[PDB]
RNA sequence: UCAUCUAGACAGCCGGACGGUGGCCAUGGAAGUCGGAAUCCGCUAAGGAGUGUGUAACAACUCACCGGCCGAAUGAACUAG
RNA sequence: GGGCGUGUGGCGUAGUCGAGCGCGCUCCCUUAGCAUGGGAGAGGUCUCCGGUUCGAUUCCGGACUCGUCCGCCA
């Protein structure tokens, strides 16, 4: 399933949510339908944490997540950090990042094995990503889009990239990430695919205005069947 | 509250899937619950849930389903609410609910039906004839996620008895056949999906998925009952006759080759049964489609189609075995298709591909379908060249190389020619000298235990030390 | 703001009246935006309609590309440079006035934002938070 | 008698409030099924004006499609056709008087 | 100014409200009720060649007329303080 | 703002309730030049919408458009 969901009318689910294999994060100011989608589809096996990052309802663009670790910005308060430490399982590691770009979901596009980052990140932050997430890192842009997290949706099975992407960039990124990539649109043609939707190994959640060919492209590239 | 009469349905006099006097059909236009029956419903709350289910929006449908489930969960309080009238209405809507695109809607519907059956056990017997085929269709589904919970629930409903589950197939085999026939022939993509709200694509995609699940159910029916084919031969013939099952075998388009694979399994089943041999036209049509599928396979999509290729080859070997390759005779260009396919298949390495190729070679050689020297020897050599180039860049390669060698050596054994043997030795030497991580990898070395004599290996080792 | 607001906004000290020229932060090829109107502003005699951070305004491109000049389009203020108070009581300000171009529903005409944006704007507009590099 | 039956069947679907496009798809399906009533109806339906056209055989082979108002009784629909004929006859008479003078 | 009125008036209930005759023209039909003319008898306590609803035309219902209960004034049109 | 009148082929223009000419150019013929003429062509929802008539360019009503004339203060 690519599950049709709105955040109070918003068809961008990746902005307000962060979904990994092991956990899920949702914003505190959410509707009953928005919570019920993650509660029904994810089930009781996977914890869902209602969280606020840096005083903001936006959490997907603020944080970058992995099954092994979670990265939070410097502006995240101690109460939010302690609540995430209690609510999250003991396996994941939560570490604050002290870096100027500070919006880790926009900066970092990552999965379990390999990650794409903004080219201009600091070397200490790159080593921190490689340490906490245990993930090999490449500094690359998707056809000149420096915000790889906003302009790519990535999982273990496959990836969706920006629609206006050069084909040469598509095989280059596909060989670099060792996963097949498809250029496509989400939410009735919105270009920002990573902000448009969240995905993991068995679930994808998207906006209600995402059309049927777009949803078919999602389930084909992410192998959710 | 509910108005109107299904006068056309009364004229039609067809109960469709339903054997309880209520027409049940997958298509949206007909099979909708009758207004008078809805009025007869026990409670206002039930009537409301039904209206919501009728409404198109999924969010509304889900909310209604959740409410219905809650009523079922509190069975003792709501036993009065549930009635035969409710069951008749539920059956008609349930069919539409199973066909629904949304996964949750399907999952919930199956869960709801199973819960009802457990609570109402021994009271749903009249309605079981309608319910069980639909429940079974859900249990055997192309999608694993919907099917596994449903299967587990079904077993729990039957108190974890495998025998009871097997019995169900035997008891409802005729009913299952009717359902399968309806999906395969009566249903069309347009009937399944409304034209205005759905594109030409998706409607086709949906239809293919639904029929594929029915085909999987059919395969299960044959496995469960040995005598099912004989009793319902006429029905089986019509299902096979319809081109829709054959249409499923298209490799040019489609997200997954799983549907194509399911049909291949059915064809093997037909061969084992001998049903296809018994009815010649069906067998010929299937073979022709399979040959067309080979044309559909292309280099651009080879990576997607590569896992499926070994399976196709094994099936081809069995069909090819039948009647001394009459399958090839059916198509004038069948040999050409195979040769084109071979070039496409070799370029992308696949596990089990060489084994299939050797088996096909063995089948072909009895009738000399493929010339050993003209086509096969070069093809095998090209495969080695490709493998050497891929040394072992995407291992796996190590097993694939061994698999190729074992098959190639057997292929080489059936030559009786010095030149072929020399070529094999040269290819082995070329692979060995270039090497790779193979000396380091025990598995690669162990798997390819011998391609040359032990003395020759010592001589090569001596030569390497001797070499500058 | 008005239609495309995702939630409400606390009162930020108004810093951009009508006639203000702010930098154009996105990559749409426009250099500055000239504010002619503020969405949702009230009516008082002689009072100029003023904008704050996170507000949607009507603006014209005074300097930039000729297909963007000489027409009115909606814009969103992302940097304010007049100091305002949050409910945790820090007084903060950027060093320039800056906004991006959008449609009336709020999705950005451009694709990337240079420089920081305010969290009071990023929470209120998700597309701005999507294309934003750093949110403070 | 047949026309009345056809009207009742169509009306019942309309009373249900089923989507008009959906109703039409059902009619087509019934024709494939061979339902007699379904066969009689022409496939395009002026539901918006509440008129259904049903083919009627000229001789009890060629069929002439006749529009029938759903609201009106079958006989009432017939009277309206007769009325159009009557008006046409009156017009013809006026034309006949007009022709001689007009020609001059 | 017209009418009705203890020989039972006007409101309210209840019952009948019929035959010649589907009166004559005209219409594919129109039988009291699409129209054109005439508009008369019988039985009457009383019932129009019809006041509306009414059907393709019927059928059906209701009327204005007469009757049981009520027992005494009432209805219409108009004038001006 | 108000009043009065106006609206025809690509262009100009004739119309009593029963759309013609000229110009542009379509073709053909015709030319010692300082390049003509001749013959068959195409071309309109008569500004639009309603009513009258039997039929309105024509009669009437409304709308659009254009052109004229008169209009704020101390
Ligand atoms: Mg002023």
């Amino acid at each position: 399933m690519a599950t049709r969901t709105q955040f109070e009318n918003s068809n961008e689910i990746g902005v307000f949510s962060k979904l990994t294999n092991t956990y899920c994060l949702v914003a505190v100011g959410g509707s009953e339908n928005f919570y019920s989608a993650f509660e029904a589809e994810l089930g009781d096996a996977i914890p869902i944490v209602h969280t606020t990052i840096a005083g903001t309802r936006i959490i997907g663009r603020m944080t970058a997540g992995n099954r092994r670790g979670l990265l939070v910005p410097t502006q995240t308060t101690d109460q939010e950090l302690q609540h995430l430490r209690n609510s999250l399982p003991d396996s994941v590691k939560i570490q604050r990042v002290e870096e100027r770009l500070s919006a880790l979901g926009n900066v970092i596009c990552c999965n379990d094995y390999v990650a794409l980052v903004h080219p201009d990140i600091d070397r200490e932050t790159e080593e921190l990503i490689s340490d906490v997430l245990g993930v090999e890192v490449f500094r690359q842009t998707i056809s000149g889009n420096i915000l790889v997290g906003s302009y790519c949706s990535l999982s273990n099975q496959g990836g969706l990239v920006h629609p206006q992407t050069s084909v040469q960039d598509q095989e280059e990124l596909s060989s670099l990430l060792q996963v097949p990539l498809v250029a496509g649109t989400v939410n009735r043609g919105s270009s920002v695919v990573g902000a448009g939707m969240v995905v993991n190994d068995y679930l994808a959640v998207t906006g209600l205005d995402t059309t049927a060919p777009e949803l078919s492209v999602i389930e084909s590239i992410f192998r959710l069947q | 509250s509910f108005g109107g009469i299904n006068t056309f349905q009364q004229y039609n006099t067809d109960l469709g899937l339903g054997h309880n006097g209520v027409r049940i059909s997958l298509n949206y236009f007909d099979g909708l619950p009758d207004p008078s029956l809805l009025n007869s419903l026990y409670s206002n709350e039930l009537k409301l849930i039904f209206k919501s289910l009728l409404k198109r929006d999924e969010t509304t449908k889900e909310k209604a389903l959740m409410d219905l489930s809650n009523l079922i969960s509190d069975f003792n309080q709501n036993e009065y609410f549930f009635n035969d009238i409710f069951l008749l209405c539920w059956s008609q809507i349930y069919a539409k609910l199973i066909i629904s695109d949304y996964k949750v809607i399907r999952l919930q519907s199956h869960q709801i039906t199973i819960m009802l059956v457990k609570s109402l056990r021994k009271k749903i017997s009249k309605f079981l004839k309608d319910f069980i085929p639909l429940i079974l269709l859900g249990t055997c589904e192309l999608d694993y996620s919907v099917s596994k919970p449903s299967l587990n629930e079904l077993t729990e409903c039957f108190n974890k008895d495998p025998a009871k589950i097997n019995a169900l197939w035997a008891v409802f085999q005729e009913q299952l056949l009717n359902l399968v026939k309806e999906i395969v022939v009566n249903e069309n993509e347009d009937t399944i999906s409304d034209e205005r709200y759905s594109s030409k694509e998706e409607s086709e995609f949906r239809y293919h998925r639904v029929i594929a699940s029915a085909v999987l159910l059919l395969i299960k029916l044959f496995v469960h009952n040995k005598d099912v084919s004989e009793r319902n031969s006429s029905s089986l013939k019509v299902i096979l006759s319809d081109e829709s099952i054959w249409k499923l075998l298209n490799l040019k388009n489609g997200q997954n080759t799983n549907a194509y694979e399911t049909v291949l399994r059915l064809i093997d089943v037909l061969y084992t049964r001998g049903y296809m041999p018994s009815h010649k036209n069906i067998m010929k049509l299937a073979v022709k489609k399979l040959l067309k599928s080979l044309t559909h396979i292309t280099s651009k999509n080879i990576l997607k189609v590569c896992p499926v290729l070994p399976s196709i080859l094994n099936l081809l070997a069995t069909l090819d075995d039948y009647e001394d390759g009459t399958i090839w005779s059916y198509d004038k260009s069948s040999k050409e298709k195979v040769l084109k396919f071979l070039s496409v298949s070799r370029t992308s390495p696949s596990p089990g591909f060489f084994n299939a190729v050797f088996a096909l070679y063995s089948s072909t050689k009895r009738h000399s379908f493929l010339d050993y020297y003209l086509e096969w020897l070069p093809f095998w050599q090209k495969s080695v060249q490709r493998l050497n180039e891929k040394g072992f860049s995407a291992r796996n390669s190590a097993e694939v190389l061994n698999e190729f060698w074992t098959n190639f050596l057997k292929f080489a054994e059936d030559s009786s020619e010095e030149r072929v043997k020399k070529m094999v030795e040269s290819e082995i030497f070329n692979s060995l000298s270039c090497g790779k991580s193979l000396s380091e990898y025990t598995k690669l070395n162990q798997t390819l235990s011998g391609v040359f004599p032990p003395d020759k290996w010592e001589r090569e080792i001596e030569d390497y030390f001797t070499s500058d | 703001s008005g239609n495309g607001a995702q939630g409400t906004k606390f009162r930020i000290s108004l810093g951009l009246p009508v006639g203000a020229i702010m930098n154009c932060a996105d990559n749409s090829g426009a250099r500055n935006l000239y504010i002619i109107a503020v969405k949702g502003s009230g009516s008082r005699l002689n009072r100029l309609p003023a904008a704050s951070l996170g507000d949607m305004v009507m603006a014209t491109v005074k300097k930039g590309k000729p297909e963007l000049r000489k027409k009115v389009m909606p814009a969103i203020v992302v940097r304010q440079a007049k100091s305002w108070r949050r409910r945790d009581g820090v007084f903060l300000y950027f060093e320039d006035n800056a906004g991006v171009i959008a449609n009336p529903k709020g999705e950005m005409k451009g694709s990337a934002i240079t420089g920081p944006v305010g969290k009071e704007c990023a929470d209120l507009w998700p597309r701005v938070a999507s294309n934003s590099g750093v949110v403070v | 008698p047949l026309i009345e039956e056809v009207k009742l069947a169509v009306q019942g679907l309309i009373d249900q409030q089923m989507d008009w496009n959906t109703i039409e798809k059902l009619i087509k399906s019934e024709q494939k099924k061979g339902n007699r009533i379904a066969q009689l109806l022409n496939l395009p339906l002026n539901l918006k004006q509440n008129k259904i056209s049903v083919k009627l055989d000229l001789s009890s082979n060629e069929k002439i499609n006749v529009t029938i108002d759903l609201g009106l009784s079958a006989y009432a629909n017939a009277t309206e056709y007769f009325n159009i004929k009557k008006t046409s006859a009156q017009k013809q008479k006026k034309v006949e008087k007009n022709v001689g003078k007009a020609m001059k």
